[PDB]
């Protein structure tokens, strides 16, 4: 014990606290003052080259190995019942509800996600986050909110492409090399759910996924130590803290709107 | 704090002072600021910037193609210090 | 008449000091030089003039108010009149080389785009740099990162250019051009400039106002001619390189008689 | 640069769109007056249940109540104003797509706002029938 | 805005409305049977095939071993005659068992039931 | 295109074709050689220090949330069909087939890749792997192989215990939260395949993905730039690698001893 | 009397070269300094020697057969006897400061546990780190990495202490240290040195011969004295330090009339 | 592949949906385009799609539906006993409801 | 709560795996512990488990494998009449298969 | 070192798609010929039957042009080669709910090319509901 | 620290072990003389059948052995060895586990040795054979 | 190699003081000084620095028994070398 045991309230409780509320004060000198549409129109294209078609590469090749591997076990346990001309309750259900924010939004941390904090992690090294603070403005309304208002539309961009080349993947299998059907894989995709609770869910599910995911990867590159080892520490911790981010946060958003 | 400028007939003799704060109303006038003036004087100036010197270079590709010869006297000796600093080599400044 | 008039300050951070009773005065028209050993304040030193980071208690002016806590708004209009330059070289990597030096005046004052070409296009003979306007800065030489930093640190209208540790590593064939710039900048512009290369067989040539200090301690005020002839073992140090002296040099341990027996 | 962005951001946001037409149209089906009844028997019937006429579907239903004085189920039904020629005299009939299946109202050929159709036919349960099998 | 002491408070109010949408998330009678077949808890009750209300638990009897069941009817329908009998049907061909209150012409007891008849001695009885 | 329009296999495609050959000398030159048992004791218990119990902190928090997603969503078109007792046959089944050893070993490129491939990159920046060569000791088998032979025993061993947390987080959901059954969830995985080719699919597939996993991250490191920025795209570089290593490994496998 | 002679070697990049017909020489007891700003090879030249890449044809021998085409389990004998050092500090940071410098003598030679603190706890006081023995190497100054380096350094038997680049940017209270650590190890042992830093006044009153070369070519073979003073303007410029002379100072992609008029 | 269209008029057509594979003697020979429904009498008029390697089609052929699912799919068969005709000799599908009650009855 | 043991032997048990519910009409009242063989007359010896709410219970109850749905497992039925720590229940009963019932059908 | 590392480049290459190019497997076959009337619920790569062993498998089933009766193109393997002509086929259905099956009833030599005159088609549920009941 | 690391190794290793025997005890499964068993119908029976006597299952199915000349496949059992006691008049039939369920073997009970052939089998029928009697 | 002879109370060294022949003069060094009243040797080439541990661990075990031991017929070698690690004088003679 009690004299010296209490060390993870007194000393590592403090820690804990202090890194959850800067993250919160830097955001919110970030969103106070007016954009200008006129000076951010050539900044917010570039801002989205680094995190939109720099990640386009691990969709249009791993787009596919999503949906083909459902569509492989979709036929072990199902033909027991004789449901070959029901895949779709199982192709086109899940790959959007438990299945299609989840596992893009966690392959966002990987390239769009570890580069950001990398991004102002280096400049902090070569001293650019100090320089820009003297001459004209400090730096969170400059160099900061063109990577959060680029970051906040990033999934629901990859969100949609994800789940059609997944379907178009998943066809690819179905009613090819399989060959079950022809024109009952895509009617019943039809009588399933449709545009009333999941997909105004989607849309939702997926920008609270955009806040929490870049929020942790733009707080690690502008709080850390100006070495050679510091930025090594904050691109590993930034998988590790939005990995909690998604795969954490998923399990209150099925509790909500789903019976 | 402000830049003005008079004709006087051929001497162009800017009587405010010359910085780098407003700019806009002696740009776009500059076609019709020198047509065959052959004196630039001026005794009324504070001092001069980096910003300013690239507007005594803007008024000679203008003033040789009419078919006269400029030529800059009474000017300070800050003019001529920042000559050797940024390697004007010709057509820009009399050197006197 | 001077420029900066700094006290006694300490700034500690959790544990330390780094200064204990310091002070210093800046003339107009003179080069200030202050060195300094691996230990003691010398770049945090220029981060106090600018007030970037929050000091402790002292009294510290620029002619006027308090420097660090005087408003949000005036605060960035005195604070650009600085414009100084760092140590690896504060060049934006994800732009061009053209727009690294026309960053800081395009957006400061109204001008066009014909006469913002020949404005930026001219700063580039002053360091040598004209034909460094069209290609990418992410490769360059030893001594090409300092001269950029320099070509757009004159774009505004400064009274003192802070060089953040200049050729601390270098070849002599550029940390000969550095020498006469300083020179050539002080006998045109007639503004004060602040070198802190902690190396002295060519700093002492240019410069009028040498600050030797130790132990986080200013001990030396004087010029840079009245210096090198003083009779205490505690600034000879810096002035050449010896063995002993007031630095410690060898670490000893407890007894050196029973250790490293068993 | 400042314009080779452009292009590439310019085939992104059409990507998307071209992603978002594949969903809501191909796989899933095209999206851009009532009726009363009352039965003996309604099953597994439940909101949103398709009523069908001939063998293709033309509405849904609203709900499902009851009565507090007569105790039987009354369904409340809509169908689409273009097919209105449907006669009274129609015996409305839960049936089930196949074998397993959703219960639908699988309505006969043989009207006006809030017309309670009398002649209905109450779905099969099948403690009776395997009963009438043996007696 | 402070610094440490600013950032605090700020942290349970995001974190106390998160555990708000994760934390939501009638007169009973007697009615006792032969065989209920597969019969379990949660089974809704009906009057002719609408459900009206569920069932409580299922008990015995520990003298002469027949299986009696608790079920709630809601306020609603209240007029039940004590000729009504009571069945035990199933949903579809493949779903769940469940209660049917044939209506003929707190604390009741019905008399009139029916258990539920398993299929392995029907095909028995059908040629024996 | 022809004539300068061919700069995609005389100079791009001589640059993937070169990184394909280091990473075979690579491997070679480090297999080849006789392991000491009694002086590689001490280094391979430090080498599980920053590799299996490191990796151990995301595991026993979001390894409930895997089978706590799946029993929510086991519940909303399993009522039409009353399928409720097997249970087993959609949260037991389909977890050790193709969703245990894949998101874990996804969940190792970041927390495990990722600081792999920045621990050779920091040293190369300080130079510490040619001061051991210039001695008398190679670095590959020094500072290579115990970090190649720990990768290979710990996702194995990561796997098994990424099981066991979902089929208890199953429970959570399957008997306890919903209540549908309480011993028939627990006999419904009991008909099922044990030890025939579920199991074992579970170790074959497991220690494949140890393999391409730790090969990538210890060449990236190994093939990386000593600067402040080499060891920044090294590890943007380790993760969308192998995210391509284990979802584009996973098509070839389901084709084979699954039907 | 030559230890390592260096025969034209290239070493030929994808693109472009780094050396063309170099010769150097390395006499036994004398200073072997190798000078030169940017664009020549400083630091590549001495990885030809111990063997760790592969270079262009030329012959390179270490006082007897060929080094990089050697066997491999030959090559781990040979590179022993250098024992070389590193700029950044080739001090690993996962143990302790006792055991860094223990790490050759502990792998190479059999030593038991009261002989094995014997010997690499008495090195440490020619380099002035003996006290600091029991300390986490995570935290040092800007000299004691470069000292502890060179403590273990000399732990085998010393035949070509190759310094990789020392005290190239250092503050004057190390000045004086570092370099009397190139005079004490050569004269004591008799040992040869190859020290490769640029800075003029400080290892040209050490060493004995000098290397200046330019352009990718040799063109100074001479003594520390005898390059002073000869009729050529490309070896004046890296001993005296000035702005213009071979360089082109300007960097010309134009001829300043074409720019900036628009 | 170049089709050509028919017409059908059937009373009750039970659960075909659309796109459903037409066959004669098991084998498909098209799909189903469209199911339509008359305005005044409701009557399901469904076309057909043929292949042009089937021309020898007499006007004698009967329409009947056979089940090919227990989830309600069905399937047409054409039993032989040009563009724009309709075949008047059709037989409806059955009704698992309405079957028993001859059997009961 | 102290569950007693039991014994059974039939002839024929069906599709009964383990951990199978037995039923006192309709409810269940425990599982199935384990089935056993006799290896002098080959007849399945199955064990049941009863809890000890219910004890008088007579060794004339007829024990007959009912199907527990329509197509799937087999349990017991524990249909009494008119038992202690270790007895064996003399009236038992055999189950069913699919095709032994179709050969008294057809012939 | 340039060539060294690009030569062993193409063969760890070479080897991972030596064990990719053969994996869709999991024989001088020869084929038969029949000719049914209603071929019922059968699809591609059905597996053929004698007496409940697999014994082959069909290729396809194409439709004759001139007396539109479907064609079935099943294959034995290279077992099952002495059987006379006097053998029958009729189509059954595995177990009581799976899918389909050729099997060949027992009863020269049928070689690489030979047809099989008597076969047993299906028989439809709409046949035996109105023939039981009329 | 070179302490702290062996203790929390330690009970990782004891963690995959308790994980390894929940999968392996807690599961479907964890000295056999064979007999040979020709037949006329197989219809569904694979690789490892369960053989069954009495309903509870009693062996299991080896492989299978054909016929080249009158094609009548015969199913290679194994019968464990604590039954010794099988009579002649005992024969084999082959049963369906309910009614869509897998199949499996059911023997309906001089002493069956090992190397002995079973004559008396009456395996199963096929639902073809079963409408074609039921109606002609 | 190296050898070890007595030669009454002087305990002369022969053999080459090398980096790996401190192994078989470990454990039997405890018995090797016995009385040793001057140590004298001349026939070694070059002295190392791994292997100057044993002229310091000679002192300790030596000086116990109430008997000092002069230390002379050395070269210069080892006296540059006791500048260099700052070699205390109440364990070498400092000649
Ligand atoms: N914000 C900070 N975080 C950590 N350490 C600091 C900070 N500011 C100053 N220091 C420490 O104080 C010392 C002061 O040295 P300084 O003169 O600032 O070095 P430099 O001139 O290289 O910046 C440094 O060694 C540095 O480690
Ligand atoms: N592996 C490499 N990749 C890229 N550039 C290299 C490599 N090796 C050498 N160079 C180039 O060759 C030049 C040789 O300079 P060098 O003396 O090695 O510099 P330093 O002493 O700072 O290492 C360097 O400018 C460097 O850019
Ligand atoms: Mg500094
Ligand atoms: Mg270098």
């Amino acid at each position: 014990m009690l004299l010296n045991a209490l060390a993870s309230l007194g000393h590592k409780g403090i820690k804990t606290l202090r890194t959850f509320g800067r993250a919160g004060l830097m955001l919110f000198n970030a969103l106070v003052g007016k954009p200008e549409f006129r000076k951010h129109a050539p900044l917010l294209v570039r801002q989205l080259y680094n995190v939109g078609v720099l990640s386009m590469l691990i969709i249009v090749v791993s787009g596919v190995f999503i949906g083909m591997v459902l569509g492989l076990q979709g036929y072990l346990v199902l033909t027991t019942y004789s449901a070959e001309t029901s895949l779709g309750m199982l192709v086109a259900l899940s790959l959007l509800r438990e299945l299609g924010p989840v596992v893009a939004a966690l392959l966002f941390a990987g390239r769009a996600g570890s580069a950001l904090t990398a991004e102002i992690g280096l400049m902090r090294a070569t001293e650019q986050l100090s320089s820009m603070e003297m001459m004209a403005v400090d730096p969170l309304r400059r160099v900061i909110s063109p990577r959060f208002w680029a970051g906040v539309i990033s999934l629901p961009l990859l969100t949609v492409i994800f789940v059609a080349v997944g379907i178009w993947g998943g066809s690819l299998v179905g009613v090819s090399w399989k060959g079950i059907d022809s024109g009952f894989f895509w009617s019943a995709m039809q009588n399933a759910v449709d545009w009333r609770m999941d997909l105004v869910n989607c849309l939702i599910k997926s920008v609270v996924f955009a806040i929490t995911v870049t929020w942790i990867s733009l707080f690690n590159g502008y709080d850390a130590i100006p070495t050679s080892a510091g930025i090594s520490r904050a691109t590993t911790r930034t998988v590790v803290h939005s990995s909690l981010a998604v795969l954490g946060l998923d399990f209150v958003l099925t509790a909500l709107m789903f019976g | 704090e402000s830049l003005s400028w008079m004709q006087t007939g051929d001497t162009l003799a800017l009587s405010g002072e010359l910085d780098q704060d407003v700019l806009l109303p002696l740009w776009e006038m500059r076609e019709e600021a020198v047509k065959g003036i052959t004196c630039i004087d001026l005794s009324r100036v504070s001092r001069v910037d980096t910003g300013g010197l690239a507007l005594l270079l803007h008024l000679i590709d203008l003033a040789k193609k009419q078919g006269n010869n400029v030529t800059l006297q009474g000017v300070n000796d800050k003019v001529y210090t920042l000559a050797k600093l940024y390697n004007l080599p010709a057509d820009v400044l009399p050197r006197h | 008449a001077n420029l900066v008039d700094m006290r006694d300050v300490s700034f500690t951070r959790g544990n330390r000091c780094i200064f204990d009773n310091i002070s210093l005065t800046v003339p107009r028209g003179k080069i200030t030089a202050i060195m300094g050993p691996s230990g003691i304040g010398k770049t945090t030193l220029l981060r106090l003039i600018g007030g970037q980071i929050a000091p402790d208690h002292g009294e510290i002016l620029f002619d006027g108010e308090n420097i660090p806590a005087m408003s949000r708004s005036r605060l960035y209009t005195v604070r650009k009149r600085m414009s100084m330059l760092f140590q690896s070289g504060a060049l934006f990597t994800d732009m061009n080389v053209f727009d690294n030096v026309a960053y800081p005046l395009r957006e400061h004052t109204q001008l066009p785009a014909p006469l913002l070409h020949s404005t930026v296009m001219m700063k580039l003979e002053a360091v040598g740099l004209r034909g460094a306007a069209k290609l990418m800065p992410s490769e360059l030489s030893g001594g090409m990162a300092r001269r950029a930093a320099l070509a757009r640190a004159i774009a505004l209208e400064p009274d003192l250019i802070m060089f953040d540790e200049p050729f601390v590593g270098q070849d002599p064939i550029t940390m000969g051009v550095l020498v006469k710039l300083i020179s050539e900048l002080n006998s045109a512009l007639g503004v004060t400039c602040v070198v802190v290369s902690h190396d002295v067989p060519e700093v002492l040539s240019i410069a009028d106002h040498a600050w030797i200090l130790a132990d986080k301690k200013i001990v030396a005020h004087g010029s840079a001619q009245a210096l090198q002839a003083n009779p205490d073992p505690r600034v000879r140090q810096f002035l050449d390189g010896i063995a002993d002296g007031p630095v410690p040099f060898r670490y000893p341990a407890g007894d050196y008689h029973a250790d490293l027996l068993p | 640069q400042t314009k080779k962005n452009e292009i590439w951001v310019g085939i992104f946001l059409l990507a998307a769109l071209l992603a978002a037409l594949f969903v809501c149209l191909k796989a899933a089906n095209v999206t851009s007056y009532t009726l009363y009844a009352t039965f003996d028997n309604i099953g597994g019937l439940k909101a949103r249940s398709p009523v069908s006429i001939g063998g293709v579907v033309v509405g849904r239903v609203a709900d499902i109540t009851l009565d507090p004085k007569t105790y039987l189920p009354r369904v409340t039904l809509e169908i689409e104003q273009r097919y209105n020629h449907i006669p009274d005299t129609s015996s409305l009939s839960i049936r089930t797509s196949g074998l397993l299946g959703e219960q639908y109202l699988a309505l006969n050929v043989g009207l006006k706002d809030g017309d309670t159709i009398q002649d209905t036919k109450s779905a099969m349960v099948l403690e009776d029938l395997i009963g009438q099998f043996l007696y």
